[PDB]
């Protein structure tokens, strides 16, 4: 079928700790910034 | 009519390792990249649309 | 093949694993709008200068933690992964209509995140009352966005309840009849079944306030004859089930730490446990009068709804004593994941107890649309909700991935969130005792003392969010394969190692009829 | 639970990195943003 | 005359949180009253009960509104 | 009840068909024949612009924005009256 | 090997094609409703039946032609049906609770009486009621239709499950000529907005019952139903009566009673 | 009105009110007895090495804890209830204001015998006066007469809103449409503070209301005056 | 009145449907539908356990109306016994599909 085992069930890689962090970062990092955003862009439009 | 059911068993249930959705022949694979196609495009363009409302066209 | 895995699924493991990857995304989301509501009421004044902003900000929040957060998490998460395991099942019954129960929440994200980005958002409160959420006080896409975001976040439901009961039911092996299943399942069922009834009453009720939007029906118009009161039964009817769709699976995974945790081989009380459970889903359908009672209703309804509300609170309480039960004589196992358990019986209670409070039509009028009611739900929902959603995920997390969580950083965690939502919401009972108001983005100046250490205690919390996701960075980052797991005679889902196979109960279990 | 040592061991100093890391994913987006909140609200 | 009202006493028919029908019962019972009288030759001051309770209770923009209507020949109830 | 038919021996194929058609179908002919008796058009009454008909919040997606989906001149008025 | 007789489903697209529809069909809806464009809401409306053709497809190919269907399978689906149903039985509970709820406290504006004051109800005794005799003849031809393909008849199954939908067709043609004959209209007021929501949402099923029908009046056609399984045709059944029940509590609640 | 630090109600200003208070300190006993018991418990269960881990009967213990609970119940049911039939009590009323909700303000109307009525408006932070409170303080009261029985008409013309006062144990909601029928009563004169009770737009947080109770006579005088 | 026309399962059951129903024929249980009675479960006279595999995964219900259920391994070898009520189980491995 598909890989299987730690690290091989999850869509995303776990292969590089760091490359890990970025990814983990960019996710997470995302969601939580987005309300923020949101909110700056309905003051914008006036 | 006949009873024809037998020959698409047959068919269906050829070794050939095909995901059933696409164990029918060629059409199954046309069929599927249109339905693809659609709603990927079409989810483009929501994308867009929902991008145009997001602003004031005053 | 990265493709045909993740977004052509038909396995349960794989899918609850895309659940559990979008709760805790959204539950990034409506982390930042919750920061967003308290740094407003932080201090005085206003700070975003922008009262409808600061509105769509309170019903997103809302909407996000409730639909893309909890329920995704318990339901969809731990729903998928853990009750095949656990009934020996080789996966759920359709397999395939359970993709498309995920698939529906990105759109229906998606929509939500549209009805905030085009107009002026939707600032109407999750409740979305018409006429504040017609055509008129509120023209525009925005409401139409959100009434759709929620029918297909419904549809989504309610093909995962017909999922989950159908597996439930028929699923399991021959010789094990429904009162052998662990309570987790039961949780489970249950909560399908008040999805299954409750959603298409709030389905109809949405598409009824989308007609009187578009297609001039007058259902919560007076003008034509309407009644926007007819919304709020239809609402609430479904409203109340909801909550207690959202703590019943918490309660499936609270019994199963504590048993876990306090090294006993079953719950205490297992056919109480269960009757508790069936009960709380049958009354949780007549008592919805209870969020309207200052709409100005007939006195004998309102004792009607006052008495049908507190008799909840005699099966609740069976579940937390066979809790603590559960816990008596154990060898007790400080685990961060008892500690969560722990942390939520405790919260669990008090947020209950405050409900019954407010049962009181009487003592309501005074408490009824004030911080009170914030401080009651945000102690059972989300302390209740999320602690449980914290322990289940600490205590299964070796298993779904195979590594294992540093627990010293694991029970900071825990203390911190502790403090935090303590902290944070405790106050709001005094706040709303003394009179002040939801939905505020202001208060009067005496207010301010508790809504300045709300919202500090708001930033602990965010402390506690941003250590989760670095720990959940650090099992996986260090590696440590799982060897060795207690108990696994009673904990059925831990035998086929960490993480189990893609295909599991290939060959399905041996149980004799005797 | 028993587990094998980690795989690819996490160094305490690898950790402050990780954590400072996390942290500031979280912090700067809604920091520049909450910073800036004057020059949005009259523009 | 029998009156000397100061505001619009409890109604047995109307015991309630939920005023909407009492109001509108008395504004069609003055309007009534009122038609009857003019018609076969009588005294509107009879139906002075009726008016002072509807007045008493019925918002103004709603007796307004119900006005405008049956000039307008638009009164949905039956007068 | 029990109707005032009987068989019941035996519930089959023979007797679903003997009542769609004995019955059921029989009942779709009378039911016919009495409607398109009681049709014809029947004359339609004068207009009032009441307020609780007619409703337009907003303008439907469709046509000039005024008329209903399934829209019958000879019936159906507009908030100003009927048409031409 | 699997040793038990459930069945494990190919990775198929189809999930994410249906739910990609759904959301170009509410979002198409809404540039409908505001931005006046039904390009969205065409796209959607079709990747929508693609996906429910395929779907359904790949079902009776894993069951008439592979064989993936045992007595277990279709016990699951047996009860997957009967759940659906019973969730689309609560969906117009919703609306008969709007229906009675402004029809007992009719308010001032409609000139506190039901119906309300200019409004001049169908009557019952008419097209409605042959309505009516049309369902409920429809049920019985279709019962029969059950019995036939049990007992194994293949011509007497096609006949009366023909039957079955002509009735299904006539109801709906009536129920068309009905809507445009109407004197009111959805704008109404509650009157019109319940009568319309209600018997529309109903009028929506039959469509969808009757599709149903036909789908299995072509499976039977091409002899995929044996005497002692033919699922698709029973759920077609089961959602049949639901559907011809749900019309009886319309007759009786907004057609005879809320005139 | 609240204070700075406020822990529980505002000072009962009606007799009802009083009543509540009352009935609040009884069922919060109970609400601290049991969150303390269960807290207590918990700490109890956790703090021994004895263990018996064996299989416990339950069809005992149970009997306890539900009737208990129950009896508990019943007992926060009966001054509950004894309240909540007390307000609906029938009281004969000596005068009848209407109000009505607006984004975003409140309007009045006494029109028993004179047709009065006006708009209140809450006075701008910028406009308030030495003394005065923030988000509370409006250009017009609701000027009424203290110890008397008054029936308040709630309603609105546009949105929700609701209609409350703490003070005196106050909230019925503004449904347009609908005509909510509430009595107040003040055992004193005074100034008497209140806000929106349901989310009507932006600005809920500012259409608070104002009741100014004095004593008859001059209420009447008020009255003519306002005209 | 009457006629045929219409397939049977034994003419047109086809995949595993058609394996389940042969083999229901024949009395046996391949494919774990039915629930398996158990024996004395001594040490004499163990619970036979069919696998295809050298383990199969054993639920006992020590007592009748336990809600409890003891999962564990049974692996092909010598006799195992319930960790609760040590009731004895044999794993009785392979074959199914000749
Ligand atoms: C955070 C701000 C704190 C401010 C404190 C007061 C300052 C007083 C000055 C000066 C004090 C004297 C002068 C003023 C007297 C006013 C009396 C009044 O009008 O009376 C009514 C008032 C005031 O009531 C009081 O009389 C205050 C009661 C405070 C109980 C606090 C428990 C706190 C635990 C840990 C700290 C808090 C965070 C964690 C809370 C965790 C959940 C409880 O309003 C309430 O009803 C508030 C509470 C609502 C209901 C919560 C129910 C369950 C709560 C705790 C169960 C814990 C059991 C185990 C025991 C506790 C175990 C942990
Ligand atoms: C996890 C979700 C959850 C749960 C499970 C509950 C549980 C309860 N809720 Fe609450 N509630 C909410 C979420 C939840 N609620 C939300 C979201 C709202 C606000 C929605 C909105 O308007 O936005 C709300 C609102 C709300 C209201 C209306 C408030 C208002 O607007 O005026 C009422 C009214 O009675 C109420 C009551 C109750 C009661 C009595 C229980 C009970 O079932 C709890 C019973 C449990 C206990 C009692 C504690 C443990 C028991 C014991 C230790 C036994 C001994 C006890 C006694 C003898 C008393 N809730
Ligand atoms: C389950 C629901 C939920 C959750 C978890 C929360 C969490 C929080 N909510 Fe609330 N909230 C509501 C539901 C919820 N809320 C609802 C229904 C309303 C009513 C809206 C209305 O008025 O219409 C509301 C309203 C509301 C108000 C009142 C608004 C007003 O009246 O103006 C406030 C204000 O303080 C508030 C604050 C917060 C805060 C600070 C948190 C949180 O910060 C508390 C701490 C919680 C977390 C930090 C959660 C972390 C979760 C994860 C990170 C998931 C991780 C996933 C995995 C690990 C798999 N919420
Ligand atoms: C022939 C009988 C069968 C009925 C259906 C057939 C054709 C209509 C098209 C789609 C209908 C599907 C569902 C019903 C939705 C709204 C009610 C429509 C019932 C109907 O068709 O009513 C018509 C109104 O049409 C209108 O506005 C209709 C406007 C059409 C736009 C449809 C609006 C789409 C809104 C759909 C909401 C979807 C949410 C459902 C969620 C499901 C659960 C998540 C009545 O006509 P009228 O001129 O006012 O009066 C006749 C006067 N001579
Ligand atoms: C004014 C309001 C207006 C709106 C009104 C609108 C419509 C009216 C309502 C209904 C009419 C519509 C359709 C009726 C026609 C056919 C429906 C199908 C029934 C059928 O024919 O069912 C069969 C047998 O009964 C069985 O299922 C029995 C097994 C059922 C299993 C599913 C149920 C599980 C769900 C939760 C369980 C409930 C628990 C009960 C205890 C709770 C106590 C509080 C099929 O077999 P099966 O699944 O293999 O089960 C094996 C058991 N023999
Ligand atoms: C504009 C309106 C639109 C109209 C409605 C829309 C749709 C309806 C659709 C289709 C149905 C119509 C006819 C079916 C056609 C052919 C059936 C062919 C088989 C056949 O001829 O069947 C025969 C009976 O059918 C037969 O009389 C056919 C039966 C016809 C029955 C109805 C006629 C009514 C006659 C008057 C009697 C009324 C008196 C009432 C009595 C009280 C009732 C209790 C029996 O024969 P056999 O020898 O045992 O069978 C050998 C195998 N076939
Ligand atoms: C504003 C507009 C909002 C629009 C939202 C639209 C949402 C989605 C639109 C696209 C969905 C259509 C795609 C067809 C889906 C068919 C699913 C189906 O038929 O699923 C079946 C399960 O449910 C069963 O039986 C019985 C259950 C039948 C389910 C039919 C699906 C209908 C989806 C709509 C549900 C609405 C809810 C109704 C109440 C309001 C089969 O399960 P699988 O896992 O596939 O396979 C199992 C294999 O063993 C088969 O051999
Ligand atoms: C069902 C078995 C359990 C039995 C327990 C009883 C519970 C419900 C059934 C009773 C319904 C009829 C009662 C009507 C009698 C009162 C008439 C009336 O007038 O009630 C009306 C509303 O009733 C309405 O729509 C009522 C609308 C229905 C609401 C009930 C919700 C339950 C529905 C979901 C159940 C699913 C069942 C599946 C179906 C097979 C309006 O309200 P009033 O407050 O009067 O306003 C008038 C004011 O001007 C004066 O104060
Ligand atoms: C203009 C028209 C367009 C309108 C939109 C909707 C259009 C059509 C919907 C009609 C439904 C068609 C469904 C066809 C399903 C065919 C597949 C089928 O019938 O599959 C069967 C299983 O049943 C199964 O999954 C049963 C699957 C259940 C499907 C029923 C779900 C209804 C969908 C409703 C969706 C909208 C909800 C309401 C909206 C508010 C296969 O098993 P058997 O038949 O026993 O065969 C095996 C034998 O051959 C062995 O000998
Ligand atoms: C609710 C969750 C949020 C919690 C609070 C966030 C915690 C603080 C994070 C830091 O955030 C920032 O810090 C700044 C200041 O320290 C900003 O820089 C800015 O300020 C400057 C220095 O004053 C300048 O040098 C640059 O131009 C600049 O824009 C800034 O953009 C932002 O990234
Ligand atoms: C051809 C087939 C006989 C069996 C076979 O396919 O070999 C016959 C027998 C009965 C069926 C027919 C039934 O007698 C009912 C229908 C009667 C006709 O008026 C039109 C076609 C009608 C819808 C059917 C078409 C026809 O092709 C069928 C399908
Ligand atoms: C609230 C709901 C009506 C909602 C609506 O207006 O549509 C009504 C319908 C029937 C009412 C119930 C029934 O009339 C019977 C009961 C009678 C009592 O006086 C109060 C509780 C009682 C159990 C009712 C509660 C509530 O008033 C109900 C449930
Ligand atoms: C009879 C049933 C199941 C027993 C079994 O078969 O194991 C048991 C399970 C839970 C029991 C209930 C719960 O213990 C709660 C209640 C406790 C009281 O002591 C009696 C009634 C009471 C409401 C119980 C009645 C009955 O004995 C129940 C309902
Ligand atoms: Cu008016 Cu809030
Ligand atoms: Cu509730
Ligand atoms: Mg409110
Ligand atoms: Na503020
Ligand atoms: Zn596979
Ligand atoms: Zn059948
Ligand atoms: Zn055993």
């Amino acid at each position: 079928h598909y890989e299987e085992g730690p690290g091989k069930n999850i869509p995303f890689s776990v292969e590089n700790k760091w490359r890990l962090l970025a990814m983990m970062t960019l996710f997470f990092g995302s969601g939580f910034a987005a309300p923020f955003f949101i909110v700056r862009h309905q003051l914008l439009k006036k | 009519f006949e009873n024809r059911v037998a020959e698409k068993q047959k068919l269906f249930q050829e070794d050939n390792g095909l995901p059933v959705h696409l164990k029918g022949g060629a059409t199954d694979n046309i069929l599927y990249r249109v339905t693809m196609t659609l709603c990927l495009g079409g989810t483009l363009y929501s994308l867009y649309c929902l991008g145009w409302a997001s602003f004031p066209h005053k | 093949m990265f493709i045909n895995r993740w977004l052509f699924s038909t396995n349960h493991k794989d899918i609850g694993t895309l659940y559990l990857l979008f709760g805790a995304w959204a539950g990034m989301v409506g982390t930042a709008l919750s920061l967003l509501i308290r740094a407003e009421l932080g201090q005085p004044g206003t700070l975003l200068g922008d009262d409808q902003i600061y509105n769509v900000v309170v019903t997103a929040h809302a909407f996000v933690m409730i639909f893309f957060m909890v329920m995704p998490i318990m339901i969809g998460g731990f729903g998928n992964w853990l009750v095949p395991l656990m009934i020996g099942a080789p996966d759920m019954a359709f397999p395939r209509m359970n993709n498309m129960s995920f698939w529906l929440l990105p759109p229906s994200f998606l929509l939500l995140l549209a009805s905030s980005m085009v107009e002026a958002g939707a600032g109407t409160g999750w409740t979305v009352y018409p006429p504040l959420a017609g055509n008129l006080a509120h023209a525009g896409a925005s409401v139409d966005l959100t009434i759709f975001s929620l029918h297909l976040a419904g549809v989504s439901s309610i093909l995962g309840a017909i999922n989950f009961i159908t597996t439930i039911i028929n699923m399991k092996p021959p010789a094990m009849s429904q009162y052998q299943t662990p309570l987790f399942v039961w949780s489970v069922m249950i909560t399908a079944v008040l999805l299954l009834l409750s959603l298409p009453v709030l389905a109809a009720g949405i598409t009824m306030l989308l007609t009187d939007r578009n297609l001039n029906t007058t259902f919560f118009d007076p003008a034509g004859g309407g009644d926007p009161i007819l919304y709020q039964h239809l609402f609430w009817f479904f409203g109340h089930p909801e909550v207690y769709i959202l703590i019943l699976p918490g309660f499936g995974m609270i019994s199963h730490i504590v048993t876990y945790y306090s090294g006993k081989k079953e719950p205490f009380g297992y056919m109480g446990m269960v009757w508790a459970m069936m009960s709380i889903g049958f009354l949780g359908f007549i008592v919805w009068a209870h969020h309207m009672f200052t709409v100005g209703m007939d006195v004998d309804t309102r004792a009607y709804f006052t008495s049908a509300t507190m008799i909840i609170a005699i099966p609740t309480g069976v579940k937390v004593f066979s809790w603590l039960a559960t816990l008596h004589g154990g060898n007790i196992k400080w685990s961060p994941a008892m500690m969560w358990a722990l942390g939520f019986i405790f919260l669990f209670t008090v947020g209950g107890l405050t409900g019954i409070v407010l049962a009181n039509s009487s003592l309501d009028i005074v408490l009824h649309d004030t911080y009170y009611v914030v401080a009651h739900f945000h102690y059972v929902l989300s302390m209740g909700a999320v602690f449980a959603i914290m322990g289940g995920f600490v205590h299964w997390f070796p298993l779904f991935s195979g590594y294992t969580l540093n627990d010293t950083w694991a029970k900071i965690h825990f203390a911190i969130m502790f403090v935090g939502v303590n902290m944070t919401f405790f106050p709001q009972h005094f706040l709303g005792l003394s009179g002040m108001p939801r939905r505020y983005s202001d208060y009067p100046d005496a207010y301010t003392m508790w809504n300045t250490i709300s919202s500090m205690g708001s930033f602990i919390s965010l402390t506690a969010v941003m250590l989760m996701v670095f720990i959940i960075w650090e099992a996986f980052a260090s590696k440590r394969e799982v060897l060795t797991v207690d108990l696994t005679t009673t904990n059925l889902e831990w035998l086929n190692g960490c993480p189990p196979p893609y295909h599991t109960f290939e060959e399905p279990t041996y149980v004799n009829l005797k | 639970i028993t587990a094998k040592p980690a795989k690819t061991p996490t160094s305490p100093k690898e950790q402050a990195i990780g954590l400072s890391v996390t942290f500031l994913s979280f912090l700067l987006p809604a920091g520049w943003v909450l910073y800036h909140l004057d020059n949005y609200k009259k523009s | 005359k029998i009156k000397n009202y100061q505001t619009a006493p409890f109604d047995s028919r109307f015991p309630n949180q939920n005023q909407t029908r009492n109001c509108w019962q008395n504004y069609l019972d003055f309007h009534r009253c009122e038609k009857a009288m003019t018609a076969k030759g009588g005294d509107v001051s009879v139906c002075e009960w009726y008016r002072r309770v509807y007045k008493s209770l019925c918002p103004i923009s709603w007796v307004s509104t119900w006005d405008d209507r049956r000039a307008e020949g638009t009164f949905p109830g039956k007068i | 009840a029990s109707a005032a038919k009987g068989d019941h021996g035996g519930t089959g194929a023979r007797t679903w068909r003997f009542l769609t058609f004995g019955l059921a179908l029989p009942s779709v002919a009378l039911c016919t024949l009495n409607s398109w008796l009681h049709s014809g058009h029947r004359e339609r009454p004068a207009f009032i612009p009441y307020h609780h008909l007619r409703i337009r919040t907003k303008p439907f997606s469709w046509g000039d924005g005024n008329h209903t989906f399934f829209h019958n001149p000879r019936v159906n008025p507009l908030p100003t009256g009927y048409e031409k | 090997h699997q040793t038990h007789a459930y069945h494990m489903v190919n990775p198929s697209p189809w999930p994410l094609t249906g739910a990609l529809s759904a959301l170009l069909m509410t979002s198409g809806l809404t540039m409908w409703f505001h931005f006046n464009s039904m390009t969205l809401l065409m796209i959607g409306l079709t990747t929508n039946m693609l996906t429910m053709y395929q779907w359904w497809r790949d079902v009776i190919r894993e069951s008439t032609f592979q064989g993936h269907h045992t007595p277990a399978v279709q016990k699951g689906l047996r009860y997957g049906m009967i759940l659906f149903i019973i969730s689309e039985v609560l969906f117009f509970t919703g609306f008969f609770w709007a229906f009675y709820h402004s029809s007992l406290a009719p308010t001032p504006e409609l000139g506190g009486c039901w119906p309300p004051t200019g409004i001049h109800p169908l009557n019952p005794l008419e097209v409605p009621l042959l309505n009516t005799s049309v369902l409920l003849a429809s049920g019985v031809s279709i019962t029969w239709a059950h019995h036939s393909l049990m007992e194994g008849d293949r011509k007497h199954m096609l006949q009366a499950l023909f039957i079955t939908i002509t009735l299904g067709v006539y109801f709906t043609l009536l129920q068309a000529s009905e809507y445009y004959e109407a004197p009111f209209t959805i704008s109404d007021g509650v009157y019109g907005s319940t009568f319309f929501v209600a018997t529309g949402f109903h009028g929506l099923h039959v469509i969808i019952g009757s599709t149903f029908l036909i789908v299995c009046f072509f499976r039977q056609l091409k002899f995929h139903f044996t005497s002692n399984h033919h699922f698709g045709f029973e759920a077609a059944a089961w959602y049949w009566h639901f559907v011809d029940v749900v019309w009886l509590f319309l007759y009786v609640s907004i057609y005879w009673w809320g005139s | 009105m609240a204070y700075p630090m406020q822990l529980g109600f505002q000072d009962a200003t009606s007799p009802i009110m009083e009543e509540l208070l009352h009935f609040h300190d009884h069922t919060l006993m109970i609400v601290f007895l049991i969150s303390s018991l269960v807290l207590y418990i918990i700490s109890l269960m956790l703090t021994t090495k004895l263990t018996h881990t064996s299989t416990m009967d339950a069809q005992e213990v149970e009997t306890i804890w539900t009737i208990l609970p129950a009896i508990i119940l019943i007992l926060i049911a009966l001054p509950s209830l004894r309240i909540l039939y007390m307000m609906d009590e029938i009281n004969n009323p000596s005068l009848t204001v209407k109000t009505m909700g607006h984004q975003w303000y409140w309007s009045y109307e006494y029109t028993d015998y004179e047709d009065l009525s006006f708009d209140s408006y809450m006075i701008p932070t910028s406009e308030l006066k030495p003394g005065e409170l923030r988000l509370l303080e409006v250009d017009n009261r609701v000027v009424l007469p203290m110890e008397m029985t008054i029936r308040m008409l709630v309603s609105s013309e546009d949105v929700l809103h609701s209609w409350a006062v703490p003070s005196l144990g106050l909230k019925t909601d503004a449904i347009p449409g609908r005509l909510n029928q509430t009595t107040l009563m003040s055992s004193r004169p005074g100034l008497y503070y209140g806000q929106c009770s349901e989310i009507c737009g932006s600005n809920h947080s500012f259409m608070p209301i104002v009741l100014e109770l004095v004593p008859l006579k001059y209420f009447e005088k008020w009255s003519a005056s306002m005209l | 009145a009457s006629g045929g026309g219409v397939p049977t399962d034994e003419e047109q059951a086809t995949g595993l449907e058609r394996e389940v129903m042969l083999a229901a024929r024949k009395g046996q249980d391949p494919y774990n539908i039915l629930a398996p009675k158990a024996t004395s479960g001594t040490k004499e006279d163990p619970n036979l356990v069919p696998s295809i595999t050298n383990k199969r995964i054993v639920g006992c219900i020590c007592e009748e109306d336990n809600s409890t259920v003891i999962w564990f391994w049974l692996h092909k070898g010598e006799a195992q016994r319930c960790p609760s009520c040590g009731t004895h189980y044999k794993l009785v491995p392979h074959q199914l599909a000749h």
